[PDB]
């Protein structure tokens, strides 16, 4: 058994191997989102596709249960060991209380993980940031996020990746309640919000909506190419 | 200084660092006196606060009916010994049917102490035991230190700015083996406005007196029971 | 160059224990005071962004319905300590059919802050407030991450500790009451933060004799600071 | 105190170029690398006298490049080893901060590895503008393109985009790369328009290897 | 203790880490392995090293090992490590028909050694594979499938990837010259003659210094046939007949 | 000591059970349910002693729904069933075995539907109609008596009635009510809770 | 006590595990051997020189038998060989436990590599200083592998291992065909050990080991004196 403390004090008071990991988080591909009153809405830009591989293998946004989808950034090596481990609990949570999960008990599961593993003896921390993602019981439409030093939080509006202080406060400059009038309406500030980051001109973004009692259901490049034709258009006569 | 990292470490000169640091850390903590008479075993402590609304830390503690202990260094390693302490007095009662004498206690510490001294990766404790109690040989004072090294003595003072309290001690143990509770416990007294600066000496809140007798059960008193104690002192002579 | 984490200085403290009374510098302020009639108990939030859900955090919870605590310095390792807590309260209660006292909470805390090390990993950084009424009336404790602790009558932690202390040491006398606590704690606050005082960067909670710990909401709240 | 830093080929000798390019001050330009002698002592010297004159001068801004080089590499023909490394970037570091008269000398920095020098250059007050240099977008790519492809003749057959993503993290040199030999490649053959076959075989050779 | 130890599992002060980086430098060299398919069948092309003039030329195989009764892989970095995953996911392959009494699907296969392999770059202070390696097979879930493994424990699918060491120059002629479910069981075996005879600097194609094995799903068989030396050498030449008519007429 | 039954057709698989969760003497529930979902075409029928038939089928229904979680498909019904066959036998000589009787029902787009059978032993069976309890040994007669491989699922039913109907005349227990599902390609239906009023 | 649990051997920055690299030395300065398969049977020959007259060289072998088929030497350092014949002795025994069999060649080089490979990656060692040479005629065809302290094998018709081993592998190459004799291959196994050893090559200075397919066995010096004479 490997006995090391790996994560230690700074002589300032910093902890080092936390926010250098927090580096390999700031490095990765941007993803996006927001919360309607009824549908909620985030994608991930940046799929980078070179045509020659299986579209479903390279997916960033997978479910936990029915009710709780959840995207990434960091390494994806590191993520879907903590997708797995949630798997399991929010499983383990039916044979318990009878209840489906809600979504504020699966965030606190992951950063209790994720603090707890930054104390360990001969563990570097986890290089990953997530956004859960669900419509819970008597639906109330909310999201979070986890920083990897674990303090799991809500948010209105968020973004996390390689460029993501841009588009936090482009969201702030945007985010208005009429926005999220209309579930086409919503979708039109996620596009947005996107296309004011790495380029991804609608041949590397993958939104995914749910719509409060569904599952996720994402639209393939037909509505994008629909919705950034006239996400652009009334940029086009406006200006 | 590479030979001044680990407790492993053996000095060129043959004296392990990190013992003789730890030795620092109880010249840190406030000062306690402790001494004894043919009949009785008193030892009195010095609290220390933070600010003057916070209250004062405690340094006297009851491990049994007839052995108290008075701590020196850091808090957290006090109570780890402390509950040590506690643990091996009640088997041995629970064993025997008798209180575990206080000689035969402290051999127990000095073993308990000396095996993180010579591992890797392991500190020693930081902390300065004075134990006063009864065998049936009558009172005992005894001190430990961080090297695990206990030593049998008199009268003994530790903390910080104790050695003005040793010199008290030695030009006045010819008349402590003779005295009653009373001026014993105020020949004590003297030493602790030794050790202090010359404006403040014993105003009531600070300080602590811990007696165990030969017909009475160890007792604490604290910031009202001692002002039967504390007066009958002569102001400091200038 | 790399000691270990368990190493004594030159001048005998330690090194990551007082490394870690730096990190606690960094949190966000909070004031507790202690009253005869009972344990008022404030902090700030530091709200980052306006996109930001301003409730999702926190940093008064309770331990138990008379206890109420504050943290300070980091916030996810002070949860394994709050349920240590709760825990252990539950179990004096299964055992022998009581309330733990205040005092006693916070020994079987402090017992558990220095523990790390290599063998069965680094000290907590966090600072942490109780108050609590039990049957020696109302209690304010001050933990330590090197475990030490001792009653404290009007302590600040935070960023702004130390000059909140001596702006409170000026204030304070044994005979005060709640009503005006409440009101001498938010001057305090209204000082030293960075954002303007309203109903959402701040939260209060008071615990009495009489009734059990409550924590203040949005409503109750701003007629404090409209009659400031 | 003025630096740039980030990968091999980003602009930060060339812009100095520009930065030159606009002044009317006094100017000069060495290589950290050559500051150790096979001698011993000698380097620091000579980095004294050379601020010295430096500031005797006039208006003037000094750029060394690539200090890191004596800070990452080791020559056998060095005499000793770091035994006059840490001295000489000691009292380099020194002097610029030199509690005599500093002068009229402000000094820009350039290196490929900064993380792991010395950081107490990098104190406050020896160095103040901190600049970073990225990985240009693709976006940029193409303004890289028509700037190494504005007065060329080229043929008409260039699509400069599916040239563009061939290097996933290409850097503005590869451009100039591929454009001077693709012309390398007409000379051979005497043409004069450059198509796009050409832009192919300068892909496959520049980066193959 | 801690004097010598190297910590080979934190992190670097740029946020990246070294030693799996390190890993996939030597990657890169020694050894060529691709793969490729479009319709029924899928093949994978390997390189042979070692061509000394003393040698066996046994165990049926060089780079090829056959893990499943319908999947194999091909192999690439260090062959000492290479023997210990191998002879590892075959038996993850057996205790799932213990379990489920049906073959395992191709996907999940990867899954679970790639778990494995990342477990090592992440906690235990341990020195992680330097192994990269291919997934061809078949199932009744999607059919013929062709995926790829990293040293850092990420996998992916692809149809048409090398690891070679020209590995960049072999992706950028796959996706030069394709089609999307129309290269047949034949035009994919020119098409891998002609790859490699771009990345193997040693010329003219010799017929011992391949390996070719091909994955076709006959019926109830799923035949993993290792085609023989006897019909490399006819399909080499068949590529190099081609090529002096194209290059004369043009 | 209770009663369910298998009757599996062409295209579709017809299973029903009481609803009587008994007692010493009484029976303390008189709709209680045997029937325990994993996927959108798989069924489970647990009968057996008290804590057994509880904690064992819904330990097998957390790892068919983690099944498909991981791999976006479901399992097959001769592969759900043949995982609960290890998962008793390897329970078999333990500390603790348990002790239920059951039979999975299933539907797949591959080979159609299936029934599969077994016991507390873990010994499984492909069969095209089935039944545990006391019951069955009255009523296993009437069914290979009247079984056509080729049955359409409206006279199966009232072959199911006419299975039950025996059932309430030589029998000694109460047994009043019987809930009935039916398995297709479109997944779980309910049929009407078939019942005989004892008013 | 305990160990180290780390491993000491990680990749260079140009990508090489070094320590291997270092114990590949270490094979290259012992002693020579060579091996040698046609047709029939597998010939081992090794090079075993006193320091002095000392010594009884009748005490030590270089060449071991593994069971009643399998033999095997080594070209390396002296403890380290004794450790992993003791090993190999045991995973002979375990396949015949299990199946009633003599162990396969292949089967056992499969085995005796993995603990190779599992040797330079655990914590707190160093890898193996040797490579092996082993032979066996398992269902009529012999055969002759070549491991490594990497733990990789290979499978050669002929090689050498130790000093002037590159010299060696030229000299077979121009003298080794497919058709042999086990008494050819004795007498040119001979002639590429007179490469490299000193001017008295006797019958103690050298051992020999062969395989048929009555089994292995070790030559006694008698006979070794007859094959040394008329030779060269
Ligand atoms: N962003 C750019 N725009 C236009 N040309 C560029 C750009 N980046 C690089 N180049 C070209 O490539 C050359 C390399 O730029 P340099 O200034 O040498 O970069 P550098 O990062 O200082 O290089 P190193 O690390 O010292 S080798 C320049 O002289 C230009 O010709
Ligand atoms: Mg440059």
């Amino acid at each position: 058994s490997y006995d090391r403390a790996i994560t230690v004090f700074s002589p300032d008071g910093h902890l080092f191997q936390v926010e250098y990991a927090q580096e390999a988080v700031k490095k990765g591909s941007t993803a996006v989102g927001v919360r309607g009153r009824d549908i909620v809405v985030l994608g991930v830009e940046k799929k980078s596709v070179a045509k020659l591989q299986d579209e479903r293998t390279v997916r960033k946004i997978c479910a936990l249960d029915d009710n709780v989808c959840m995207a990434f950034a960091g390494l994806t090596a590191d993520a879907r060991i903590v997708i797995n481990r949630a798997r399991v609990e929010c499983q383990s949570h039916r044979l318990t209380v009878e209840d489906p999960v809600t979504v504020e008990y699966i965030t606190r599961y992951i950063a209790s993980l994720k603090q707890r593993y930054t104390q360990s003896n001969g563990r570097r921390p986890f290089g990953i940031s997530a956004l859960i993602v669900g419509f819970d019981f008597d639906g109330t439409p909310r999201l979070y996020q986890t920083d990897p030093s674990g303090t799991y939080h809500a948010w209105k509006a968020n973004a996390i990746g390689r460029g993501a202080k841009s588009v936090r406060e482009f969201l702030e400059k945007n985010y208005t309640d009429e926005a999220i009038e209309t579930d086409d309406l919503t979708i039109k500030l996620v596009i947005k919000a996107l296309l004011e980051v790495v380029q991804s001109g609608g041949k590397n973004i993958e939104l995914a909506v749910m719509r409060r009692d569904q599952s996720l259901k994402i639209l393939n490049p037909e509505e994008i190419e629909k919705y950034v034709a006239e996400i652009e258009k009334e940029k086009e006569e406006n200006e | 200084n590479q030979y001044d990292n680990d407790v492993t470490v053996w000095s060129p000169q043959g004296r392990i660092h990190q013992i003789e640091y730890a030795m620092e850390a109880v010249k840190q903590g406030s000062a306690t006196v402790g001494l004894k008479s043919k009949t009785h075993a008193v030892l009195v402590a010095l609290k220390r606060a933070q600010s003057e609304l916070a209250a004062h830390q405690k340094k006297i503690l009851h491990v049994d009916n007839h052995i108290g202990i008075s701590i020196a260094g850091l808090t957290a390693d006090a109570r780890l010994l402390c509950n040590f302490m506690r643990q091996e007095c009640l088997d041995s009662r629970f064993v025997f049917d008798r209180p575990l004498p206080v000689s035969r206690l402290v051999s127990l510490i000095g073993s308990k102490t000396q095996i993180p001294t010579q591992r890797y990766g392991r500190r020693p404790y930081g902390v300065g035991l004075l134990i006063a109690g009864y065998d049936d040989m009558g009172p005992h004072i005894f001190q430990t230190c961080p090297s695990a090294n206990y030593f049998d003595c008199r009268a003994m003072s530790i903390g910080a700015r104790s050695q003005s309290a040793r010199t008290y001690l030695e030009r006045h143990m010819s008349e402590f083996m003779e005295c009653n509770l009373n001026e014993l416990v105020k020949h004590g007294l003297r030493a602790l406005r030794e050790t202090l600066p010359a404006e403040q000496d014993l105003t009531t809140k600070n300080v602590s007196i811990g007696i165990v007798g030969k017909d009475l059960e160890f007792t604490i008193y604290d910031d009202d029971d001692v002002s039967p104690f504390l007066e009958g002192l002569e102001e400091r002579p200038q | 160059y790399d000691r270990g984490v368990n190493t004594f200085s030159p001048e005998g403290r330690l090194f990551q224990v007082e490394y870690a009374i730096e990190a606690i510098k960094l949190g966000s302020t909070a004031i507790g005071i202690q009253t005869s009639e009972g344990v008022c108990l404030a902090v700030e939030k530091r709200i980052t962004s306006p996109l930001m859900e301003p409730s999702s955090i926190e940093k008064i919870v309770e331990i138990d319905a008379h206890i109420g605590c504050a943290m300070s310095g980091l916030i996810a390792d002070a949860k394994t300590l709050i349920d240590k807590a709760r825990v252990e309260t539950q179990n004096h209660w299964f055992t022998y059919n009581e309330t733990m006292t205040v005092e006693s909470v916070t020994q079987a805390v402090s017992n558990l802050a220095l523990q790390f090390g290599e063998e069965d990993s680094r000290p907590f950084g966090v600072a942490l407030l109780f108050g609590g009424v039990d049957e020696k009336g109302p209690q304010l404790f001050h933990m330590d991450p090197s475990g030490t602790f001792v009653q404290c009558d009007a302590r600040a932690i935070g960023s702004a500790s130390e000059g909140a202390q001596s702006s409170l040491q000026e204030v304070y006398h044994k005979s005060m009451t709640l009503k005006e606590a409440i009101k001498s704690s938010l001057i305090i606050l209204k000082q030293v933060m960075e954002e303007k005082l309203n109903a959402t960067n701040i939260e209060l909670a008071t615990v009495q004799p009489g009734q059990n710990f409550h924590m203040f909401t949005k409503e109750e709240l701003e007629e404090v600071i409209k009659d400031i | 105190g003025v630096i740039l830093y980030g990968p091999p080929g980003t602009g930060k000798t060339l812009l100095a170029k520009a930065v030159a390019n606009q002044t009317s001050a006094t100017f000069l330009r060495v290589v950290g690398s050559e500051l150790i002698q096979k001698y011993l002592g000698d380097g620091p010297k000579l980095v004294r006298e050379l601020f010295r004159v430096a500031e005797e001068h006039a208006p003037s801004i000094v750029f060394i490049d690539e200090i890191d080089a004596i800070g990452t590499k080791r020559y056998d023909s060095n005499s000793g080893g770091e035994r006059e490394i840490q001295r000489t970037m000691l009292e380099l570091l020194n002097q610029l901060d030199g509690f005599d008269s500093r002068g009229d000398v402000k000094v820009i920095m350039a290196t490929n590895r900064i993380e792991t020098l010395d950081p107490a250059l990098i104190r406050p007050g020896r160095i103040d503008r901190k600049i970073e240099f990225p990985l240009p977008d693709e976006k940029t790519k193409k303004r890289i393109f028509q700037i190494h492809t504005s007065r060329m003749t080229l043929a008409d057959d260039v699509t400069l985009d599916d040239l563009i993503m061939a290097k996933d993290d290409l850097s503005g040199a590869d451009i100039k790369a591929i454009c001077t030999e693709a012309g390398l490649m007409a000379l051979r053959e005497r043409r004069m328009k450059v198509t796009n076959e050409d832009f192919k075989k300068s892909k496959e050779n520049v980066l193959y290897k | 203790s801690r004097r010598y130890d190297s910590r080979t599992t934190i992190f670097s002060p740029e946020g990246r880490l070294y030693q799996v980086e390190y890993a996939m430098e030597a990657i890169g060299h020694a050894g060529t392995c691709l793969g490729i398919l479009a319709n029924d069948g899928v093949l994978l092309a390997a390189e042979r090293r070692n061509i000394h003039k003393l040698l066996d030329e046994v165990f049926f195989s060089e780079k090829i090992y056959k893990l499943n009764e319908d999947m194999a892989c091909s192999v690439a970095g260090i062959t000492s490590d290479a023997n210990v995953l191998t002879n590892e996911l075959r038996l993850i392959a057996q205790r799932y028909l213990l379990q489920y009494q049906e073959p395992i699907p191709c996907e999940q296969l990867v899954t679970a050694l790639c778990d494995i392999k990342q477990a090592y770059t992440q906690f235990g202070g341990k020195r992680p594979f330097g192994v990269s390696l291919l997934y061809i097979g078949w199932d009744k879930h999607y059919g013929f499938q062709l995926y790829q493994s990293d040293p850092s424990g990420n996998y992916g699918g692809w149809k048409a990837t090398c690891i070679g060491n020209n590995s960049a120059a072999a992706v950028s002629m796959l996706k030069q010259d394709y089609k999307e479910g129309e290269m047949t069981l034949k035009s994919a075996l020119a098409l891998a003659i002609k790859v490699l005879n771009k990345t193997m600097d040693v010329s003219k194609l010799s017929a011992e210094k391949v390996e070719i094995a091909t994955l076709t799903r006959e019926n109830g068989k799923t035949v993993i046939r290792v085609l023989k030396q006897k019909e490399v050498e006819q399909l080499i030449k068949k590529h190099e007949e081609e090529e002096a008519k194209a290059e004369r007429e043009k | 000591m209770e009663y369910l039954i298998g009757i599996q057709g062409p295209d579709y698989v017809l299973v029903a059970s009481d609803r009587v969760a008994a007692s010493n003497i009484v029976q303390m529930k008189d709709d209680h349910d045997k029937m325990f979902k994993m996927s959108e075409k798989i069924l489970l029928l647990c009968v057996g002693e008290a804590g057994d038939t509880v904690q064992f089928a819904e330990y097998i229904q957390k790892n068919v729904q983690l099944y498909k979680m991981r791999n976006g498909y479901e399992l097959s019904p001769t592969a759900a069933a043949n995982f609960t066959r290890r998962n008793l036998a390897d329970c078999l000589r333990s500390r603790t075995p348990y002790h239920v009787n059951l039979l999975l029902a299933g539907y797949d787009e591959h080979e159609g539907p299936a029934l599969y059978y077994m016991d507390y032993l873990a010994a499984l069976a492909k069969a095209p109609f089935a039944a545990h309890g006391y019951g069955a040994f009255l009523t296993l007669s009437i069914l290979d008596r009247y079984y056509t491989p080729t049955i359409s699922r409206e006279r199966a039913v009232e072959l199911l009635r006419k299975c039950l109907e025996e059932l309430q005349k030589r029998f000694i227990l109460n047994l009043p009510t019987f809930s009935v599902r039916i398995i297709d390609k479109n997944g779980i239906h309910d049929l009407d809770n078939i019942s005989f009023p004892k008013q | 006590e305990r160990g180290y649990s780390f491993s000491l051997t990680t990749f260079s920055p140009s990508g090489k595990l070094v320590q291997i690299e270092y114990a590949l030395a270490a094979v290259a300065g012992g002693a020579p051997s060579v091996g040698i398969k046609a047709a029939n049977g597998v010939v081992l020959a090794t090079e075993k020189k006193q320091k002095s007259i000392l010594y009884d060289e009748r005490s030590v072998h270089k060449v071991e038998p593994i069971t009643k088929h399998i033999g095997l030497v080594y070209s390396g350092m002296g403890p380290d060989y004794r450790v992993l014949v003791h090993r190999a002795r045991k995973l002979a025994q375990q396949y015949y436990l299990v199946y009633q069999e003599p162990i396969p060649t292949a089967q056992l080089v499969q085995r005796v590599a993995s603990v190779m490979q599992e040797y330079t990656q655990s914590g707190g060692v160093r890898p193996f200083g040797v490579s092996l040479l082993i032979c066996g005629w398992n269902e009529g065809r012999p055969y002759l592998f070549q491991s490594d302290p990497s733990g990789a094998y290979f499978a050669w018709k002929a090689t050498a291992m130790g000093k002037n081993y590159v010299n060696g592998k030229t000299f077979l190459e121009k003298r080794y065909n497919e058709d042999l004799e086990l008494e050819d291959a004795i007498h040119t196994a001979i002639l590429t050990l007179k490469e490299s050893f000193e001017g008295q090559m006797t019958e103690d200075n050298i051992e020999v080991g062969i395989c048929n397919e009555a089994g292995f066995r070790r030559l006694t010096p008698t006979e070794v004196k007859d094959y040394l004479a008329a030779i060269a």
